[PDB]
DNA sequence: CCTGCATCCGAGAGTTAGGGAACCCAACCATATG
DNA sequence: CATATGGTTGGGTATAATGGGATTGTCTCGGATGCAGG
C-alpha cells in the first residue's frame, strides 16, 4: 500500500480479498456468539467458503469477484503464480537487467567481423563504474563521487574522459541481441568501436544470422561484467567464432545481396 | 551449505500457525490521519516488523545495537525493516474451509 | 511552375466532405440549433422521450436546451479542461390525485462539444471517437452448422437492448426457441400470443410436415394465462408462479419498449426481409392487457418456407456489408447518455418512494451525478475514445475516418476469426481493401472509402451513375450493398463518346462476379476508380503498378511524415492533395471576396466587401499530441485582393495549399559501397546544407508543488549545495528564463522539499533531451477556471523546442512502401554526379525493388527526371493517368532541353560517355549504327543517364536510373530511441529493474534470450544476468562496489524473485523447503523469518 | 557449428529445440504473394 | 577471430575447459597484478594510447597469449587449492 | 447450484 | 546495376499465348453449349488451361532473358541468388495469374496484366483478397509456431 | 508408450520445470500431495533458483579444472618431496 | 480519496499493469550503498 | 454385466518496444500539553 | 506523571412495509462421464 508521488495511494487486490475474508470471518463469529438461526448461519458459512475460494483462486467457481464500479476480476494468488504474466514466466525464467541499452542499427561496412559500432554516450552510460574507476586512477577526478557528479551534467564533460573510456573498453566485448531470438545466433559478442551519433553499426555478414535489416530495426546491448563472463563471450559467443549453422552445418556468415552481385 | 534439492509438501494448521508471527484480527490497513499501520491490521508492525530500520513504532528505540528488542510500549522488534517482506501472518477461521485446489 | 495533368475520366460529382462521418453524426445527435418543438425522435431527444415519463407521482420531460461553453477551446487546452456545454432539462411533477403541477428547469451537467475539425478536447487533450462496425440488428436465417438441411433463425436487437432469440426445428420435428440459453417449445409462446389451431393450420399448412410437428393439443388446451404461467415456469425455474410476476417478466423480456429495442436499422431490415409492417420496434405488443404477436409468426413462416425450398427465400451472409452497420460518435454518445438517464430514473424512483409525496419538487428528485459519470467514462475510458494522432493534418484526417471492430461490445483481437478480417466482395467502394494495420490488428481496423457515405441507418453507401439505353446520365444514386446486388455495374474506365458507351464488350460486376456484357444490359456505372480506395491510398501515384503489401506500407507511412520547415508538394501528384489540405482545416482561406489589410507572422486582417474588418490570429509553434510543431505562415501581402476560398496562410505540411509531406530530391538507383546494404540509404550533405528534412519538435516538462505532512514544497530559486553556475538561467521565481538553452543535467524549475532541513527535488533535463526554452506556464490554486487536485498548491509547465536535422539513424520513406534508415552522409564531392556537374542527393539500392514488386516508384523516378529537366509538375490519377508513351514523349522533350543546352555552349560528347555507350551497345541497350547523340537520347528515353563517380572521375560502367523522387522523413527518429542504463530504479515487489526509456529502465532478458545463452553454454554470463544484474540485492551492491574499487565482482546469491515465489507459495498453504545433500533444511532467508 | 566432435557439456537439447523451431516461424505453410499441411502436420506429429 | 583460436581449441578436448582455464588464469593475473606472468618482457600484450605503448589492462588477453606460449599446465586434480594459493601468495606477496 | 443469491432466496 | 521500367522486358510470345487461350476458351464454351461438359468439368478445364498458360509464360520470360538480355538486372539478380525468384519476375514481366476468392475457390477470369503494364481496378480488388488472407495467416500462425518452440524447449531442456 | 511433447513435458520428475511450463495448479497440487523433491537436474530449475546451469562452463566435467605456472608447480613438487 | 489498484491494466493488451510504473524508494540503491561503505572505510 | 458414443468442461493460443446515496446523542479511551 | 480537550465509538429512532439483476462473433484438443446398445 504505497503512496504515489502525488500523494494518492496504490494497493494490491490481495488486500481487498483479505479484507473481505476477515470481515466475513468476524461476522460469522459474531453470529455464532448470538445463537442466530441455522439459515442465517448457513448463509454466512457459504459466504466464508466463497471468500476463501476467491482469495486462493478467483474466477474458478462461479462469477469472479470484482471491485465495485468495475468489471475487472480481482487478481488472486493463483493468477499471480500462473500464466504468461505470472511470476514464473515473467520474473524467474526472464528478467530485466542492468548494464543494458537499445538503439537503432545501421550498416557497418567498414567494420571487421568481430567489431560493432557503439555510440559514445551509450558506451559512457554502459561502462559507467569502470569509467569512474579509471577516472579516479587518472587525474580527471580526485574521487569516485566527484567523478560521478562530473559525469552527471552533460556540459561538465571534457575531452580526457573520452580517452579514459577508450582505455576502459580495450579488449572487452559486448553482447548484441535482436528480438525475436529464434536461435542461439540471435545473441552475439562483438568488440565495440566507439563512434559518433546514436546508431549501432552492424557488420553486413551477421545480418542474416540476426534476421536483421535497416528499415528501422532496433537492437539491444548488454555488458558481461566478470572475468568468467568476458571469457565466455570472447571465446564462445564471439561472432567470428560462429561461422557455421548449428542446425545444418552449412555456413551461416556468407556473402549476400551486394557482395554476391559484385562477384 | 549449498542448496541441492527443493521439496514441496502440504502445510498443516500447526505448520501455518508456526509460520505466523501473529494473527490479523482486523481488516484495517492504515490510519486515515497519520498513514501508520493499525494495530492487529493487515499492516501491523507488531506482526510483520518495523517500517524503519532498527526503530520501533513509538520511537522509544531509534538506534541499532538493539537487535532482538521487542518494545514494551509498542511490541515492535528492533531489526532490519526488510523483514516486512518475509514475515507471515495468519487468520483463524471460525469454521473450516476447503482449499479449492483440491476441490476443483 | 506549370502543372500538367493526365486522365480522361471526368468526375460528375466532387468528393464529399471528408470529415462528415463525425460532424453530421454528432450534429444529428445533439440537435442544438433545432427549436424544441420541431426536434425529431433521434439523438438524446429520443433518450429523454424514452426514459420519461417516470411513472411510479409522475415526472414528465418537456424539453432540453444546451448553453454556451464556460471556456473557449484554447482556454480549455491551457488549463486542462473539457470543452463542453451545460445541459438543462425542463420537467414537471404531476400528482395523480390532486392534479397540481410543479414545473422546474434542472441543470443536468455538461456535454462535450465537437470542434470544427471533428475532434474533442477532453481534460485539455485532443481526442477522436472511432466509429465501430458491428452486426446490424434484425432477423437472420443461417444454415445449421452440424445438421445439414436445417436452418436456424436469429432475432438480434441493438446491443445491450434485448436477448438474442433463436428458432430451430428439432430432430423430433417440433420447433423450439432458445432465449437466455433455455430451450423450450415455441408453440407454448405462440399460444400465449393468442393463436388458435385454425390460424396456425391456415397460415403454415402450405409447407409440409413442419406445421404438424409444431402442432400440439396439450398446450393448446390450456388457456393463454395458464400458458403464460407455464412459460414463466420454464424460463424462471424456482421463482413462485404468480400471474403478475409472469406478466411483468414476459412483458419486459420481448414487449417492453424500454427493455427490448430493435432500433431503426433492425426495424428496416426485418420489414424488408419478412415483408411486414412493424408499428413499433418490439417483437410483441401489450394491448388491452394481452399479448399481440408482431414478428414471431412472420419469422416462422420464413423459416418454414426456406426449409421447404420455396423460391424467393435465402440464407444471410453475416459478413455482407448490408448486414453490418456503423455506429458513429453520435450513436455511441447517445447510448451512454441513455444508460446514464436510466440510472437517473432509478434514483428518481427511490427518491419518490423514500421521501414525502406532499413536499416534492423536480430538483429534489433528480440526481445528475450518474449522467455526468457515464459521459465522463465514455469520453475518457472508452477504447474507441483515442488520443488523436496529429503528426500531420493527414494523420488526423485518417484517424477521423477509421472504422474499428473492437471496443465495448465488439470483437477481441484474439477472438476474431478469418471471416471478419477478410476483404468481402461488398467492401468495393465502401471499405479500403489496402489500408489496414500490419500486426495482430489486421482486418479489424479499416478505413472508409473516399466516396463512401454512412446513411441514417448506419449502412455504408456508394455512388453510381445511372445508365439508360446504353447512355450514361448525370443522375448519381447512392446505394447500399443489398441495393447494389440487384444491378449490373460497369467499370468506370469504359470508353465513352459524349455520354454513350462506345464499346461492344463492357467489363462489369454482377453480384461481385466479373462479367462481360453488352451496353444495353448495363444499369449503373462506377463514378471513379478513386471511390475504391481510402484517402491515404488515393495519394499514391502509379498505384496500379504496385503490389498491395507495399501499397499498404506506403499508405500507412504517409501518416507518420513529420512537417518540415521547407516542405514541398510532390513532383508527381494524384490530384487530391488540395482537398486533403482544405478538409483538414489546417490552412486558412478567405471567407468572402475582399482585400487584405494587415499581414503579420501571427495575424491577418482582411476587409471584406461587406465593409467588416475580420482578424484571423495565426496558430504559431504549437505542440501537437506527438510533439511536432504546427504553425501557420501567411501567404498574402497587404492590399492584395482575395476571392472566396483563396488561400491566406499555409498550415503545417502544406505548400501553397497542396499537401507537402516531404521533399523532392534527386535520386540514383544503384549500389554504393555497401552503405545502402539491405534497405539502407545514402544521402548527400547538400541536403543538410540547405536545411532539407529539418523539423521542429517541442517537448513539455511538468512539475508540481504540493502540501506535505512535513510542510509545503516551494518553487523557488534558493536551493542549497549548488554553485551559481547551476542557477544562471533561473529567474527570480525559480523557473528557467525564456530563450535559455538547456542540456542534460540542467535545472528547469527549482524546488526544495522538507527532508524530515530541505533537500533538492528540482526538475532537470532528462538524458538525451534539451534545446531552447520557448514557453513557461504557471497555474496556481484559486486562479479562475483552474482545477488542481487536492493538496497540489501549483503546477509549472515548460515548453522546450528543438530543431532536428537529418542524421544517421533517421527513417525516410517514399509513397510506394520503400522505407529505409539513413546509414551514411557523404560530402558533395563523393556523390555521383551528372556530366553537367550536378550531384545526386539520394542513392537507393536496386535490390529493394524486384522482391517487393513496387514498380510505381520507378515510373515516378522517370517522370521526375522529365519534370526536373522540363521544370514542371504532374497530376497522374490512380488507374487513369500517365502511361509509358506519354512519359517517353516528356523524356524526349526533356532530353532535347538537356542536350541542346550543352550543345549551345560548345561541347560535344565526352570520352567517358563514348565508353559507356560502347558498353551499353554490348549490353543490348542501344541499337548499333547510330550517332552518339541518338544513343544518348535512346538511353534517356529509358530513364538512364551516364553518371560519373565523384571519388575517381571515371563513369559508372553502365547507365544509371536517375530522377526526382518524393521522400518524407518519418516520426521514427533515432534521437527518441537511443537509451542506456547502468543502474536505476527498481520495482517494488520483485526488486528488479523497471522497464521503459521514460523510467530509465533496463532491457528485458526474456525466456528466449536465456535459451540462447544456455545453447552457448555461457553459464557464468547467464548467472550474472539472472542475479548480479537484476535482483540479487547484496550481490548487485557488492558488484558495483567491487567494480568501482577495481576488483572483480563476487559470486552471486539467491535472487529475490525466488524468495517472493516461496512466500507466495506459503500463502497458498504449501510448505516449500530448500535442502542440502543430506536432506537437511537450508534457510535461504538468512534467519529473518524464523521465530 | 564447428565441424568437429561435440564437446562434453554442450546443451544439445536447447540447440535441437531452437533448430527445429526457427524455420517454422517464417518458412512454412515470410510475405505471401497472391499470384497465379506444413506447420500443422509437424505439430500433429 | 581471436588470434590463435584454432590452436587453443585444438589444445583441449572440450572448449568449455578452455574457457574455464582462461577465466581462472585471468582471475589469477588480476589478483597478483600481472607479477606471476610466464611471458617474456617482449611478448607482453601492449596497448597504444596517446602517451605511448603501455601494458594491456585486459587480463583475459594475457591469459590467452600465455596459453598460446604453452608454458602453462592445466588439468583435473593437479594441486590442492590451499597449497596453490599459499605458494602463489608467498612467491608474489599481495 | 451456483448463484448463492438464488439458494438463499429459496431457503 | 540499376532498375528501369524497360528492364522488365515483356516477351512477344506472351501475346500469342494470350490469343491462343482466347481461342481455346471459346471452344470450351462450345463444349458447354452442347451438354458435353458439366459445371465442375468446365471450371476445372478453364483453371487447368490458365495454369498451363501461366507456366508457359514464365518459361518464355526466362528464355527471353537468357537468350536476348543475358545481363538484364532482374535476370542477373535472380540467377546469382542475390534477390528474387521466378514467380516474382513472372509477375513483374509476364502476368499476375489466377486469383483466389475469399471462400477459397479460384476466379474464372485471370489477371492477364503484369505489374509493368499496370493492373485495372477490378484486378487489384480481386488480388486484395489473397493479400489480406496472407497477412492474416502470418499474424495468426506465428503464435502456433512459437508455442511449438516453447513446448520443445520444455521437453528437451534437460 | 508414446506421448506427445506436452504430455511428456508435464509428466517429468521435476516439479519446478513442470510448474513453470504449464498447468501450474495441477502440477503444484499433485507435487504437494506426493511431497515431490526436485533434484535440480535440468536447466530450467537452476535458472529459476539463480544457480549455475550444469552445462557448458558449468558442467562437472570441466568446471573443476585448475591452472598453474611451472614455477609454482615445481615449488609444490619440492614441498611434496 | 480511495486507493487505486496496483493491478490496473494499462493499454489494450493484457501485459501492462499500473504497479509496473512505480519505483521502489525504500531499499538503498547500489550507488548509495557504495557511498556508505566507502564513507565507512 | 460389458462396450462405444456423443457430451461437457477445462486449459492453451510467439518475442521485443511503448503505454498510465440518514441523522442524532452520549460515554470513553488517546493524545497533547505543563 | 497529571490532567483536559476532541476524536472515536456504541446506541437509538415505533403507520406499514416481506424472493434480485445480468446474460451474446473462436478454435481445437484431451480427459471424465452419463447414456445407449448388445
Ligand atoms: N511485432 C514485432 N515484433 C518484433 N519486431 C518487430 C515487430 N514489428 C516490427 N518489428 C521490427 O521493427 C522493424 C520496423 O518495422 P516497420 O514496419 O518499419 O515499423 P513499425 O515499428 O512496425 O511501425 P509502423 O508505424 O511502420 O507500423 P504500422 O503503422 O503498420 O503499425 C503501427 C503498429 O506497429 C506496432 N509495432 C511497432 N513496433 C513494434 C514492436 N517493436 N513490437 C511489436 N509491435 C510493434 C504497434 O503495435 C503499432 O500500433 C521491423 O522491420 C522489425 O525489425
Ligand atoms: N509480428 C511480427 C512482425 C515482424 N517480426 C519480425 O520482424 C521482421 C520483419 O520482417 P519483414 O516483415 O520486413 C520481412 P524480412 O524478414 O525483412 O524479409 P524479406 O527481406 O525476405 O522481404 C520479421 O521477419 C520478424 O523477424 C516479428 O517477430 N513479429
Ligand atoms: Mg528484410
Ligand atoms: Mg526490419
Ligand atoms: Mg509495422
Ligand atoms: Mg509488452
Ligand atoms: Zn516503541
Amino acid at each position: 500500500m504505497v503512496q504515489v508521488d502525488g500523494g494518492r495511494f496504490a494497493t494490491s487486490d490481495l488486500n481487498d480479498l483479505y479484507r473481505r475474508l476477515i470481515n466475513r470471518n468476524n461476522r460469522l463469529k459474531k453470529l455464532l456468539a448470538q445463537g442466530a438461526p441455522e439459515i442465517i448461519i448457513r448463509n454466512e458459512k457459504r459466504m466464508l467458503q466463497e471468500a476463501v475460494d476467491a482469495l486462493l483462486d478467483n474466477g474458478r467457481r462461479g462469477a469472479p469477484v470484482t471491485n465495485p464500479g468495475s468489471d475487472r476480476p480481482l487478481r488472486s494468488l493463483t493468477d499471480i503464480l500462473s500464466g504468461k504474466q505470472g511470476r514464473f514466466r515473467q520474473n524467474l525464467l526472464g528478467k530485466r537487467v542492468d548494464y543494458s541499452g537499445r538503439s537503432v542499427i545501421v550498416v557497418g561496412p567498414q567494420l571487421k567481423l568481430h567489431q560493432c559500432g557503439l555510440p559514445k554516450r551509450m558506451a559512457l552510460e554502459l561502462f559507467k563504474p569502470f569509467l569512474l574507476k579509471k577516472m579516479e586512477e587518472k587525474g580527471i577526478a580526485p574521487n569516485v563521487k566527484a567523478a560521478r557528479r562530473m559525469l552527471e551534467r552533460q556540459r561538465d564533460i571534457k575531452d580526457e574522459v573520452w580517452d579514459a573510456l577508450e582505455e576502459v573498453i580495450h579488449g572487452k566485448v559486448v553482447l548484441l541481441n535482436r528480438a525475436p531470438t529464434l536461435h542461439r545466433l540471435g545473441i552475439q559478442a562483438f568488440q565495440p568501436v566507439l563512434v559518433e551519433g546514436q546508431s549501432i553499426q552492424l557488420h553486413p555478414l551477421v545480418c542474416e544470422a540476426f534476421n536483421a535489416d535497416f528499415d528501422g530495426d532496433q537492437m539491444a546491448v548488454h555488458v558481461p561484467l566478470s572475468s568468467f563472463a568476458q571469457a565466455e563471450a570472447r571465446i564462445q559467443m564471439l561472432s567470428a567464432h560462429n561461422l557455421l549453422s548449428p542446425a545444418s552445418g552449412e555456413p551461416l556468415a556468407k556473402p549476400s545481396r551486394d557482395i554476391i552481385l559484385g562477384l | 551449505k549449498e542448496v541441492r534439492k527443493v521439496r514441496i509438501a502440504l502445510a498443516s494448521p500447526e505448520k501455518i500457525r508456526s509460520w505466523s508471527y501473529g494473527e490479523v484480527e482486523k481488516p484495517e490497513t492504515i490510519n486515515y490521519r497519520t498513514l501508520k499501520p493499525e494495530r492487529d491490521g493487515l499492516f501491523d508492525e507488531r506482526i510483520f516488523g518495523p517500517i524503519k530500520d532498527y526503530e520501533c513504532a513509538c520511537g522509544k528505540y531509534k538506534r541499532q545495537r538493539f537487535e532482538g528488542k521487542v518494545c514494551e510500549r509498542c511490541g515492535v522488534e528492533v531489526t532490519k525493516s526488510i523483514v516486512r517482506r518475509y514475515r507471515m501472518g495468519h487468520i483463524e477461521l471460525a469454521t473450516p474451509a476447503a482449499h479449492i485446489w483440491f476441490v476443483k | 511552375m506549370e502543372i500538367k495533368r493526365f486522365g480522361r475520366i471526368r468526375e460528375v460529382i466532387p468528393l464529399p466532405p471528408l470529415t462528415e462521418i463525425q460532424v453530421e453524426s454528432y450534429r444529428r445527435a445533439l440537435q442544438a440549433d433545432v427549436p424544441p418543438e420541431k426536434r425529431e425522435n433521434v439523438g438524446i431527444q429520443a433518450a429523454f422521450r424514452e426514459t420519461f415519463p417516470i411513472e411510479e407521482l409522475v415526472l414528465d420531460f418537456l424539453e432540453y436546451r444546451l448553453g454556451e461553453p464556460p471556456f473557449p477551446q484554447d482556454e480549455c487546452r491551457e488549463k486542462d479542461l473539457t470543452y463542453q456545454a451545460p445541459l438543462y432539462a425542463r420537467l414537471q411533477l404531476i400528482h395523480k390525485d390532486t392534479g397540481l403541477i410543479k414545473e422546474d428547469e434542472v441543470f443536468l451537467g455538461h456535454i462535450p462539444l465537437m470542434t470544427e475539425d471533428g475532434s474533442f478536447i477532453i481534460n485539455g487533450a485532443d481526442r477522436v471517437i472511432v466509429s465501430q462496425i458491428h452486426r446490424s440488428p434484425g432477423v437472420y436465417f443461417t444454415p445449421d452448422p452440424a445438421r445439414p438441411g436445417r436452418y436456424i433463425a436469429s432475432i438480434i436487437p441493438l446491443p445491450k437492448r434485448g436477448p438474442w432469440i433463436d428458432l430451430e426445428v428439432e430432430p423430433n420435428g417440433v420447433v423450439s426457441m432458445k432465449v437466455n440459453k433455455r430451450k423450450f417449445p415455441l408453440v407454448l409462446l405462440l399460444r400465449v400470443l393468442g393463436y388458435d389451431q385454425e390460424t396456425l393450420a391456415r397460415e403454415l399448412g402450405a409447407y409440409g410436415e413442419l406445421v404438424q410437428g409444431l402442432m400440439d393439443e396439450s398446450v393448446f388446451a390450456m388457456r393463454p394465462e395458464e400458458a403464460l404461467i407455464r412459460l414463466f415456469t420454464l424460463l424462471r425455474p424456482g421463482d413462485p408462479p404468480k400471474r403478475d410476476k409472469a406478466v411483468a417478466y414476459v412483458y419486459g423480456l420481448i414487449a417492453d419498449p424500454r427493455r427490448y429495442d430493435l432500433g431503426e436499422a433492425g426495424r428496416y431490415k426485418a420489414e424488408e426481409k419478412l415483408g411486414i409492417r412493424l408499428s413499433g420496434r418490439t417483437l410483441a405488443r401489450f394491448e388491452d392487457g394481452e399479448f399481440k404477436d408482431e414478428v414471431f409468426l412472420p419469422t416462422l413462416r420464413y423459416l418454414f418456407a426456406l426449409t421447404a425450398g420455396v423460391p424467393g427465400h435465402e440464407v444471410d451472409d453475416i459478413d455482407h456489408l448490408g448486414n453490418r452497420r456503423i455506429r458513429t460518435v453520435g450513436e455511441l454518445m447517445t447510448d451512454q447518455f441513455r444508460v446514464g438517464l436510466a440510472r437517473l430514473a432509478r434514483g428518481v424512483r427511490e427518491r419518490m418512494l423514500m421521501g414525502s409525496e406532499d413536499s416534492l419538487t423536480p430538483a429534489k428528485l433528480v440526481n445528475s451525478r450518474p449522467l455526468e459519470a457515464a459521459i465522463r467514462e465514455f469520453f475518457s475510458r472508452s477504447q474507441l475514445s483515442q488520443f488523436k494522432d496529429e503528426t500531420n493534418p493527414l494523420s488526423s484526417l485518417r484517424h477521423k475516418r477509421r472504422i474499428s471492430a473492437l471496443g465495448p461490445g465488439g470483437l477481441t483481437r484474439e477472438r476474431a476469426g478469418f471471416d471478419v478480417r477478410d476483404v468481402h466482395r461488398t467492401h468495393y467502394g465502401r471499405i479500403c481493401p489496402v489500408e489496414t494495420p500490419e500486426g495482430a490488428n489486421i482486418g479489424l481496423i479499416t478505413s472508409l472509402a473516399a466516396y463512401a457515405r454512412v446513411d441514417e441507418l448506419g449502412f455504408i453507401r456508394t455512388p453510381y451513375r445511372r445508365v439508360v439505353g446504353g447512355v450514361v446520365t448525370d443522375e448519381v444514386v447512392y446505394m447500399t450493398a443489398t441495393e447494389e446486388d440487384r444491378y449490373t455495374i460497369a467499370q468506370a474506365n469504359t470508353p465513352l463518346e459524349g455520354n454513350r458507351i462506345a464499346a461492344e464488350r463492357v467489363v462489369a460486376r454482377r453480384k461481385g462476379e466479373p462479367v462481360i456484357v453488352s451496353p444495353e444490359e448495363v444499369e449503373f456505372m462506377d463514378v471513379s476508380p478513386k471511390q475504391v480506395f481510402s484517402v491515404n491510398t488515393n495519394l499514391i501515384p502509379f498505384l496500379e503498378h504496385d503490389d498491395a503489401n507495399r501499397a499498404l506500407m506506403g499508405s500507412n507511412m504517409q501518416t507518420q511524415a513529420v512537417p518540415l520547415i521547407r516542405a514541398q508538394a510532390p513532383v508527381v501528384m494524384t490530384g487530391l492533395e488540395e482537398r486533403v489540405v482544405r478538409d483538414s482545416l489546417a490552412a486558412l482561406y478567405a471567407e468572402e471576396d475582399g482585400e487584405v489589410a494587415k499581414v503579420d507572422g501571427n495575424r491577418i486582417v482582411v476587409r471584406y466587401e461587406d465593409g467588416r474588418l475580420v482578424e484571423y490570429p495565426l496558430r504559431r509553434f504549437y505542440r501537437s499530441n506527438q510533439g511536432t510543431a504546427l504553425d501557420q505562415r501567411p501567404r498574402v501581402v497587404v492590399g492584395q485582393r482575395v476571392r472566396k476560398g483563396d488561400l491566406l496562410a499555409d498550415g503545417p505540411a502544406s505548400e501553397n495549399g497542396f499537401l507537402a509531406l516531404g521533399q523532392n530530391v534527386l535520386v540514383a538507383i544503384m549500389p554504393f559501397d555497401g552503405y545502402n546494404f539491405e534497405d539502407a540509404i545514402v544521402i548527400s550533405e547538400e541536403l543538410l546544407k540547405r536545411d532539407f528534412y529539418t523539423s521542429i519538435h517541442i517537448e513539455r516538462y511538468e512539475i508540481e508543488a504540493r502540501d506535505t505532512k512535513l510542510g509545503p514544497e516551494r518553487i523557488t530559486r534558493d536551493i542549497p549545495h549548488l554553485s551559481e553556475a547551476a542557477l544562471r538561467d533561473l529567474d527570480e521565481e525559480g523557473v528557467v528564463r525564456i530563450g535559455a538553452e538547456v542540456k542534460p543535467g540542467d535545472i528547469l524549475v527549482g524546488r526544495t522539499s522538507f527532508k524530515g532541513d530541505v533537500k533538492d527535488t528540482s526538475l532537470r533535463v532528462p538524458p538525451g533531451e534539451g534545446g531552447i526554452v520557448v514557453r513557461t506556464v504557471r497555474l496556481r490554486r484559486g486562479d479562475p477556471g483552474v482545477e488542481l487536485k487536492p493538496g497540489v498548491r501549483e503546477v509549472v509547465r515548460v515548453y522546450v523546442a528543438q530543431k532536428r536535422k537529418l542524421q544517421v539513424g533517421d527513417k525516410l520513406a517514399n509513397r510506394h512502401g520503400n522505407k529505409g534508415v539513413v546509414a551514411k552522409i557523404l560530402p558533395v564531392e563523393d556523390m555521383p554526379h551528372l556530366p553537367d556537374g550536378t550531384p545526386v542527393d539520394v542513392i537507393l539500392n536496386p535490390l529493394g525493388v524486384p522482391s517487393r514488386m513496387n514498380l510505381g516508384q520507378i515510373l515516378e523516378t522517370h517522370l521526375g527526371l522529365a519534370g526536373y529537366f522540363l521544370g514542371q509538375r504532374y497530376i497522374s490519377p490512380i488507374f487513369d493517368g500517365a502511361k509509358e508513351p506519354e512519359i517517353k514523349e516528356l523524356l524526349a522533350q526533356a532530353f532535347e532541353v538537356y542536350f541542346g543546352k550543352r550543345k549551345g555552349e560548345g561541347f560535344g560528347v565526352d570520352k567517358r560517355e563514348v565508353e559507356v555507350l560502347r558498353r551499353a551497345e554490348k549490353l543490348g541497350l542501344v541499337t548499333p549504327g547510330k550517332t552518339p547523340e541518338e544513343q544518348l537520347k535512346e538511353l534517356f528515353l529509358q530513364g538512364k543517364v551516364v553518371l560519373y563517380d565523384g571519388r575517381t572521375g571515371e563513369p559508372i560502367e553502365g547507365p544509371i536510373v536517375v530522377g526526382q523522387m518524393f521522400i518524407m522523413k518519418l516520426y521514427h527518429m533515432v534521437e527518441d530511441k537511443m537509451h542506456a542504463r547502468s543502474t536505476g530504479p527498481y520495482s517494488l515487489i520483485t526488486q528488479q529493474p523497471l522497464g521503459g526509456k521514460a523510467q530509465f529502465g533496463g532491457q528485458r532478458f526474456g525466456e528466449m534470450e536465456v535459451w540462447a545463452l544456455e545453447a552457448y553454454g555461457a553459464a557464468h554470463t547467464l548467472q550474472e544476468m539472472l542475479t548480479l544484474k537484476s535482483d540479487d540485492i547484496e550481490g548487485r551492491n557488492a558488484a558495483y562496489e567491487a567494480i568501482i574499487k577495481g576488483e572483480d565482482v563476487p559470486e552471486p546469491s539467491v535472487p529475490e524473485s525466488f524468495r517472493v515465489l516461496v512466500k507466495e507459495l506459503q500463502a497458498l498453504a504449501l510448505d516449500v523447503q530448500t535442502l542440502d545433500e543430506k536432506d537437511n533444511p537450508v534457510d535461504i532467508f538468512e534467519g529473518l523469518a524464523s521465530k | 557449428s564447428m565441424a568437429r566432435p561435440v564437446s562434453i557439456g554442450e546443451a544439445v537439447g536447447i540447440v535441437a529445440a531452437q533448430s527445429i523451431g526457427e524455420p517454422g516461424t517464417q518458412l512454412t505453410m515470410r510475405t505471401f504473394h497472391t499470384g497465379g499441411q506444413g506447420l500443422p502436420r509437424v505439430i500433429e506429429l | 577471430a581471436e588470434p590463435g583460436i584454432d590452436k587453443l581449441f585444438g589444445m583441449v578436448d572440450s572448449k568449455y575447459r578452455l574457457t574455464v582455464v582462461v577465466a581462472k588464469r585471468a582471475q589469477q593475473l588480476l589478483r597478483h597484478g600481472f607479477k606471476n606472468t610466464v611471458l617474456e618482457p617482449e611478448e607482453r600484450p601492449k596497448m597504444q594510447t596517446l602517451e605511448g605503448l603501455f601494458d594491456d589492462p585486459n587480463a583475459v588477453t594475457w591469459a590467452m597469449k600465455e596459453l598460446l606460449t604453452g608454458r602453462l599446465v592445466f588439468g583435473e586434480n593437479l594441486v590442492p587449492e590451499d597449497r596453490l594459493q599459499k605458494e602463489m601468495e608467498r612467491l608474489y606477496p599481495v | 447450484t451456483s448463484d448463492p443469491v438464488r439458494q438463499y432466496l429459496h431457503e | 546495376i540499376t532498375i528501369g521500367i524497360d528492364d522488365a522486358v515483356i516477351p512477344e510470345e506472351k501475346k500469342q499465348y494470350l490469343e491462343e487461350a482466347d481461342r481455346k476458351l471459346l471452344q470450351i464454351e462450345q463444349a458447354y453449349e452442347m451438354g458435353f461438359l458439366t459445371d465442375r468439368e468446365r471450371y476445372d478445364q478453364i483453371l487447368q488451361l490458365w495454369t498451363e498458360t501461366t507456366e508457359k509464360v514464365t518459361q518464355a520470360v526466362f528464355k527471353n532473358f537468357e537468350e536476348n538480355y543475358p545481363f538484364n538486372p532482374l535476370y542477373v539478380m535472380a540467377q546469382s541468388g542475390a534477390r528474387g525468384n521466378p514467380q516474382q519476375i513472372r509477375q513483374l514481366c509476364g502476368l499476375r495469374g489466377l486469383m483466389q476468392k475469399p471462400s477459397g475457390e479460384t476466379f474464372e477470369v485471370p489477371v492477364r496484366s503484369s505489374f509493368r503494364e499496370g493492373l485495372t481496378v477490378l484486378e487489384y480488388f480481386i488480388s486484395s483478397h489473397g493479400a489480406r488472407k496472407g497477412g492474416a495467416d502470418t499474424a495468426l500462425r506465428t503464435a502456433d509456431s512459437g508455442y511449438l518452440t516453447r513446448k520443445l524447449v520444455d521437453v528437451t531442456h534437460e | 508408450l508414446l506421448m506427445g511433447v506436452t504430455k511428456s513435458a508435464l509428466s517429468t520428475k521435476s516439479w519446478l520445470s513442470a510448474a513453470s511450463f504449464q498447468n501450474t495448479t495441477h502440477v503444484l497440487t499433485e507435487a504437494a500431495i506426493a511431497g515431490k523433491k526436485d533434484e535440480l537436474i535440468g536447466l530450467k530449475e537452476n535458472v529459476i533458483l539463480g544457480r549455475l546451469i550444469p552445462a557448458g562452463t558449468g558442467s562437472d566435467f570441466v568446471r573443476f579444472t585448475q591452472v598453474v605456472d611451472q614455477k609454482t608447480l615445481k615449488a609444490i613438487e619440492e614441498a611434496r618431496k | 480519496q480511495e486507493p487505486v489498484s496496483l493491478e490496473t491494466p494499462i493499454g489494450d493488451e493484457k501485459d501492462s499493469f499500473y504497479g509496473d510504473f512505480i519505483p521502489d524508494e525504500h531499499l538503498p540503491s547500489p550507488v548509495d550503498a557504495a557511498t556508505q561503505s566507502l564513507l565507512s572505510e
